[PDB]
């Protein structure tokens, strides 16, 4: 009933930056923060006229955060909610969690404390961060440690960008990923992975954008992010509420990692059923993998726009009887379906067209640990020669922290496979 | 049916009489228990002084499992504050007299660099 | 002689809002105002559901309980929204969870007192209070959780008095939520112990009833909610009107339950939707017509009660009932002598110049319980989402106590098909 | 010579209520209690003007007793003689005899004591109560225990409504009946059972009333009850005092249960037909059809018979009636008994309720019989009990209020004994 | 985020004069004046190399060090001679020697302070200084000697910050001495210890590049110097322009060096002298094209980075690169997963509407080091000219420590051709 976004580090920021852009257009707030449902979930009607996001932005180098207080939306945020740290984390987790985090962590934590100080029953956090990458792995990890202390119950939802070869990574990446995951894990309640590769693959194919920008990919994620949070922003008597959407998505306290298929992505310039039917689609996934391989344990469709349950149930029926079903051993075969009457608003300049209705399929499938391995294998064979390890042992880390994380990784990789039959 | 009628009682506003028709043929309270009235009363005050301190039971298990929860969140807090004090210190210690481990490279190639321009002072 | 009424949470509250929108009608009460009805009877027993107030005015005996504002602000606006004492409202402000623990223990207890404190003032201010009845979802959290408790809390502050519940036992079809099996299993154990009569309203039956026979393609939480509403009507009735029996409701209880094990009644209705009398019986006694998803067949009846409504003679009613039990002899128990009682009342309902409602204590209900104790061990099996409650501060084996009790119950139901 | 009615619980009450209504009409007392033989048997000429019944009324829930102090007759009774007890017995003997009885018993007993305090030689009690049903079985039973203490000799006559499937009963019923009977028995001197079913069957048949009210049935019983007590309100030989009842109906101290047949029951609107012959009324006394407990004595044996004629009648005929039943029906008396027939003629003509369904008659008989086949009725009750109890049926509901598993035992015990005594008086 | 720049001595200085003459061009700065360029980007990162001054005006972040007036007065006159802050000049007045000792010890130290005192004022007057880069001869004296020291002195007054060097590793084919082997071997030991990344510019390669392919007859210190100049350009670039990555240069470092042993990169260029893109890659990845005289073949790559210049689409760039590694699979290490990264920038250099530059951490460089540690023991197999440094105040075995260290390094490069 009050809901704070934290975006940390290049990705975290840029992803967010361009989906508060979408939130605003959705709720019809003009850049300067003014505007002529309830959506108070995400904004404070501060003073008379203006609206201000319920957000903090933290990067350890200006640049990104900087071109925020540069590019219209200059106004949106209060001067203090964007934190910035003079010196980069240099693509390495040691720095973020320890060396240069130490510095800015205590200020950050005070400013989130300030936006919650002003919420009669805050209920959570939407942490936005990269998987590899200095400050995204590191600071996040540090942040979430501390937050768990100051706000024990209060949910932490992480949105994670699992990285890929061709939306550019960097050698050491894999280390950082394996690294944060492990720490973050026993502190984060539920986590939405986003395969950059998948996203990038959607653009190249469905939009025709040959070599996509960050901002290119970022719009797509924006839409996906909205369509999740959509729930707790406004109402619409038909559903909404992530609170108890999670309920299904995480059967098992290991922070599980839902997979976001999204409805129609079609370039500017379809039947209730058809959109659905593209949710059960490798091609249209949002982490590279596949569930003709893995088993489901939690399913959940998030429809947006003008839709009718009549139409929604008879498309759900014949989804159970001509396709690959895939529900593990011991579950209801669920399908928590949520409709939000409010039609899917999109960015005018952008590459996608106005739709009429858009699905959103959240799935907890076992084959998402296809994605955990491809990360692990990289790690294992680099580490197999200390790779770059020293760059971390330097900033103050341990030879055995790297061990005792990959430790954990191999355990989770099994749990997932261990929910077999 | 053939009757014979015995007369018994002709009276102001009524009559009586028998009509024997055929011969026949051949041949404490205790005031006591209002005490058992008290027996029931007895075995119901028990009946209920059961489900009572049996439901006074089914509470403060309640009050217990409430606490075995907050009492198990405090475990998670002053278990994982020191996963951080003994890390954000198993660190700033691991480096703070460990970057100065990089200065025994320097005050060494320095107390030798001075040390052999003291060799040049060996042309007097 | 007098009864206060509890509504708890999303389903418990909407069920009642459409319960009070009907009885208030049949008595004739404006949104606020008192009487307006060209009948006269009504006000005999208006006593039983209406602690009346200032001016003439009628305010229902109603305690409204929920753990999120939501569905309660949904009633203050809408139906006879004005009608309930605005101080008889208890908001939760926090989450419900949809998790039985939050409802019965943590976020629950938290409120209890301030509803306990209100049932008190309302009951302790009746004049010869007879009992409580309460409505609720049986899976899901606030209703099911806080409820079970509230009644477990009511007993004790009232031993003595009897416990009445309408419980919507939840189904796979119409609402997912990987959990209810848990919430329900947990509550079913809980009812079995605390209450004297409960009415199993199976949502599965309810929506299968709007479909297998009604062709309502995409059933509202409304219609279907409207079904229970009218079944609530006729189940009461002699409670609230008549001149036949007089119905202590304890008089009910003590007659419809041979075995202490609060046996759960399956209800069912006469003319369905939104009438010859023969044709009104063979409907009421048909399985396609029961509010609990069981075919009373595999399972005989212990005791049955039916109350008829409207202008029709108890000549055909006498002998239509005293018929059913012959063109179906062996499906009512041998050893309970006159175990099917009928009652006649002549003031019509919604539309309808004719309507029967039916209450059956049938071992066919074993069927309804088994199946939830099976969605249960299909999860509590590999210790499923259990973690949502391990974490709430509950013990692992406190689930095994209620699976191991619900199975005990199913077993009595079974045992009783005897000599 | 002074005679107190006690009516306990719904049935008890309503039955009474509507037959003091007939007593009044008979003795010509206006509802307010004023009026312009002796009948002091049943009223006290209290103060100047008013008459008041010699009655108490006890129910554990208002409602019934309430609508007494509501419906004209409002005046008849003194405020205090109607006792009422806030909370219902809920259809179970446990509550009546123990749990809720305990509360009101000590007050009741004091109010009967009061109507007797003012009787120079009270002679008895006319207890009116239901066979099954909460307070009717229970309170009665508690009452009669206590009365037997405070008033040792003084006769207790019970009028009992043996219940039936279709004048509505209730599962547990059979329990309660068997239950009270056992306790009550060694305390009550003589008892007139009244088969609800029999009565209901008379209406359906003789009056054409398709689905009869309580009030519909109750009137009939009213008539019958009068026609018994008749004797001891007007004085004129046979059942003049209460003692005379034992003497005449019970051969064998086991409280025996006389069977009342009643004369002509004929629906008004017939009123003006040819009134029936002295003989004909008699001849319908010997009539299953016209019994007042469902059974039959072509099956059982008599041991005490007794005709109660009302109206203008003459012995000479009463006889030649009796005469052609002796050679027209089933005589049928027990091995060692005369073939009795104490006849009671009362000149006072049978008055009836104007609104009512029956017509003014001219004469009406009343046949009280002690026959062994009344244990037909004891069995039909027992069988129910036995087969319910065969699975503890509802038993707990009593064990709860404070009863014993073995009280149920040691009553059905007694029941099987009586059931034999009755069969054990057969040649 | 900010970087000050050191130039030391004859080669170190001339290299920079033609480094600044190119970057100053691409941003658009007169000899003195500020801007003049019909582009716009430029001034984003002009920050990084230009501590700006009075009026508008742009003055480079530049420390100029030499131990004889000579080559410094050669810059004040000539190119963008005016541009450098005249107090950023440190003259030596005495001999250089062309001997590493004089530079690192006696005639060196002498000055160090008055350049250490300047790097301070310029760095300590940046605002989030990122690191230093310095240029120098690796054989010869002042550049190589005073250099090694200056950086050995910079470390310590700055631990923390990272160390960047362009080093001209000197050759038999085209050099002005016989001693360099000494100076270089002494310095190579010295770099391996103090810096984070170094660029080996082999003069052998440089002149062999003007000959084996160019036919450039008698090569000036002019051209050949011009090559390094434009290679310095494209090696920075993302440091000084873009909108792609952002390049902490520590971000560079930490990604290009698996092993602490500051592994020395071998550079190389696209279109050479004084362009299809395929033909731009196979040029950039060809051994005849590397600024360090090695054939990357006998020697696999650890990590590689390439930055492209001019408007051309990253469609063919993506897949031309992700090509080279297949038509040459086994020559990039197996165990460093994505160890070849490309960056695209679209603002042209000198002429050229197309230009790639390439940075490779290859054990092929082992080849370059072995050969100098061999000119060495072909002379330290003699205490040959050693007497020039014995005499300067140095010990005999302080050469053996650096032969014995230069051999250790060559041994790691070797060891890593593993599993
Ligand atoms: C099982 C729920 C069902 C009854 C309705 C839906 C939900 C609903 O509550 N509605 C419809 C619009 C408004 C509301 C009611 O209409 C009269 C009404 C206002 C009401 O009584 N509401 C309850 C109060 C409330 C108010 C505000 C917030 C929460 C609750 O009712 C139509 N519904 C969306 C579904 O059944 C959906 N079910 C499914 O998709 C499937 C099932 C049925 C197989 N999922 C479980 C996978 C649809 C697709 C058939
Ligand atoms: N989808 C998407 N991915 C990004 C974006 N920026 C970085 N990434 C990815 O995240 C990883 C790099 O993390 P960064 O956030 O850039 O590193 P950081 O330390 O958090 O940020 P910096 O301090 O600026 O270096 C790589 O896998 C990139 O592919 C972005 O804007 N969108
Ligand atoms: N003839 C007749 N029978 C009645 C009447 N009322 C009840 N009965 C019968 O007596 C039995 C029920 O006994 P009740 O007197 O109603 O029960 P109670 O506990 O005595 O009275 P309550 O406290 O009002 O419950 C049933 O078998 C009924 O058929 C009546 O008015 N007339
Ligand atoms: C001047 O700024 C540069 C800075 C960096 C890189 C680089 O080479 C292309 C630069 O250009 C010379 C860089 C390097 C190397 C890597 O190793 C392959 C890597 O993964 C990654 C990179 C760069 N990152 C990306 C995503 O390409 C970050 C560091
Ligand atoms: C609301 O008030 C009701 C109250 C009761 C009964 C009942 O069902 C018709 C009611 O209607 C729902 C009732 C029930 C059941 C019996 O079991 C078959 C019985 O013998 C007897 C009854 C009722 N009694 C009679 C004589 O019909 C008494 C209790
Ligand atoms: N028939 C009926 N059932 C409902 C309704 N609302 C919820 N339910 C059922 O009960 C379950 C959850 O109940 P809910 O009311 O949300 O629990 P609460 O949060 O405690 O109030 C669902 O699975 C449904 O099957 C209602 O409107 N009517
Ligand atoms: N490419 C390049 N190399 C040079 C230049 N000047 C000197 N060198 C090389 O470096 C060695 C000596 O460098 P030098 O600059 O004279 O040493 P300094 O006295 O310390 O400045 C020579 O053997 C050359 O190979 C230069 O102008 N350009
Ligand atoms: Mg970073
Ligand atoms: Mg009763």
């Amino acid at each position: 009933r009050e809901c704070i976004s934290i975006h940390v580090g290049q990705a975290g920021v840029q992803i967010g930056n361009a989906c508060w852009e979408l939130y605003c257009l959705e709720h019809g707030i003009q850049p300067d923060g003014q505007m002529p449902d309830s959506f108070n979930t995400f904004f404070s009607e501060t003073g008379a006229g203006k609206h201000v996001p319920r957000a903090v932005f933290v990067d350890l180098e200006p640049t990104v955060i900087d071109e925020v207080r540069t590019g219209t939306y200059r106004q949106l945020f209060h001067p203090e909610q964007l934190i910035s740290g003079k010196e980069d984390a240099a693509n390495n987790y040691a720095r973020g969690h320890y060396t240069i985090g130490k510095e800015i962590i205590d200020l950050v934590l005070d400013r989130v404390r300030k936006l919650a100080d002003q919420c009669t029953g805050l209920q959570g956090f939407l942490v936005f961060h990269s998987f590899g990458g200095g400050t995204g792995s590191g600071f996040t990890s540090l942040l979430m440690e501390r937050l768990s202390v100051d706000y024990g119950k209060k949910s932490k939802l992480e949105f994670s960008i699992y990285p890929a070869p061709q939306v550019s990574t960097a050698v050491v990446e894999p280390y950082n990923s394996i690294l944060t995951t492990h720490t973050t894990l026993e502190h984060s309640d539920c986590a939405f992975m986003v395969d950059n590769e998948a996203i990038y693959d959607i653009c190249r194919r469905n939009l025709d954008i040959e070599r996509p920008t960050y901002t290119n990919l970022n719009r797509l994620m924006s839409q996906i992010v909205s369509s999740i949070t959509a729930s707790l922003r406004f109402d619409g008597a038909l559903n909404v509420d992530l609170t108890e959407f999670q309920t299904n998505l995480v059967p098992y306290p290991r922070i599980h990692f839902p997979l976001a298929t999204y409805a129609p992505v079609i370039s500017a310039e379809l039947s209730v059923a058809e959109i659905t039917n593209a949710c059960f689609e490798p091609a249209n996934q949002m982490v590279k993998c596949d569930p003709r391989h893995g088993k489901y344990m939690a399913c959940c469709l998030l429809y947006r726009g003008d839709v009718v349950p009549k139409d929604v149930n008879a498309a759900i029926a014949t989804i159970k009887t001509k396709r690959t079903i895939q529900f593990v051993d011991w579950c209801p075969t669920g399908f928590k379906v949520g409709i939000n009457y409010q039609p899917p608003t999109v960015v005018p300049g952008g590459d996608l067209a106005k739709v009429q209705r858009a699905v959103c399929m959240l799935s907890n499938t076992t084959a998402v640990a296809e994605a955990w391995a491809r990360l692990d294998h990289k790690f294992d064979l680099m580490y197999a020669k200390r790779a770059f390890v020293h760059w971390y042992v330097g900033e103050g880390m341990e030879e055995g922290e790297f061990s005792e994380a990959r430790e954990d990784m191999a355990a989770l990789e099994k749990d997932y496979e261990e929910v077999g039959a | 049916a053939d009757m014979e009628v015995i007369e018994l009682n002709k009276c102001t506003s009524g009559q009586s009489f028998e009509v024997i028709l055929k011969p026949p043929s051949f041949d404490p309270s205790l005031e006591e228990i209002q005490k058992k009235l008290e027996a029931a009363e007895e075995r119901r005050k028990y009946q209920e002084a059961e489900l009572l301190k049996h439901l006074a039971e089914k509470r403060e298990h309640e009050r217990e499992v409430i606490q075995k929860a907050i009492e198990e969140n405090n475990n998670f807090i002053k278990m994982a504050k020191e996963k951080l004090a003994q890390k954000m210190e198993s660190n700033k210690e691991n480096r703070e007299a460990h970057l100065a481990a990089m200065l025994e490279r320097l005050q060494e190639k320095d107390k030798h660099a001075e040390e052999v321009r003291k060799n040049k002072e060996l042309k007097e | 002689r007098e009864i206060v009424h509890i509504q708890a949470g999303q389903c418990g509250n909407q069920i009642g809002a459409k319960f009070w929108e009907v009885i208030s009608d049949e008595h004739g009460i404006d949104p606020t105002g008192s009487y307006h009805g060209d009948s006269d009877l009504q006000l005999e027993r208006i006593n039983v559901y209406y602690n009346e107030a200032t001016g003439n005015k009628y305010v229902p005996r109603a305690i409204l309980v929920d753990l999120e504002p939501g569905t309660m602000d949904s009633v203050r606006s809408g139906p006879f929204g004005q009608i309930f004492r605005p101080d008889n409202f208890v908001f939760g402000q926090s989450g419900a969870g949809n998790n039985w623990a939050k409802g019965h223990y943590t976020e629950g207890a938290e409120l209890v007192d301030s509803v306990l404190d209100v049932v008190r003032k309302e009951s302790e201010s009746c004049d010869c209070l007879q009992g409580f009845q309460l409505t609720h979802s049986l899976g899901g959290g606030t209703g099911s959780g806080m409820g079970t408790l509230l009644i477990s809390k009511i007993r004790e502050e009232y031993p003595d008095r009897i416990m009445n519940t309408f419980s919507v036992m939840p189904s796979p079809k119409v609402s997912d939520t990987v959990v209810e099996p848990y919430n329900a299993t947990l509550s079913v154990h809980q009812l079995v112990e605390n209450t004297d009569e409960t009415y199993s309203i199976d949502n599965e039956a309810l929506y299968d009833i709007c479909f297998r026979t009604l062709k309502l393609t995409t059933p509202t939480y409304g219609d279907l909610n409207h079904l229970v509403s009218a079944t609530m009507s006729g189940v009461t009735t002699c409670l609230r009107f008549p001149g036949q029996l007089n119905a202590d409701l304890r008089k009910l209880a003590v007659n419809m339950v041979p075995f202490p094990r609060l046996h759960f009644f399956m209800p069912g209705f006469a003319p369905l939707t939104s009438l010859t009398v023969p044709e009104l019986t063979q409907q009421m006694f048909d399985s396609k017509n029961m509010m609990a998803a069981c075919d009373p067949r595999h399972g005989r009846y212990l005791t049955v009660a039916a109350v008829f409504r409207g202008r029709m003679s108890m000549k055909e009613v006498d002998e239509q009932m005293l018929n059913v039990q012959n063109k179906n002899s062996s499906y009512f128990v041998e050893w309970i002598p006159n175990n099917v009682k009928t009652a006649v009342c002549d003031i019509p309902p919604r539309g309808l110049k004719m309507s029967a409602t039916f209450i059956g204590n049938s071992t066919a209900i074993q069927e309804l319980f088994k199946r939830i104790s099976e969605q249960f061990t299909a999860m509590f099996r590999r210790k499923a989402f259990l973690h949502w409650y391990t974490g709430e501060g509950m013990d692992e084996m406190e689930f095994t106590e209620a699976e191991s009790n619900m199975n005990d119950l199913v077993s009595e139901y079974q045992q009783y098909q005897d000599a």
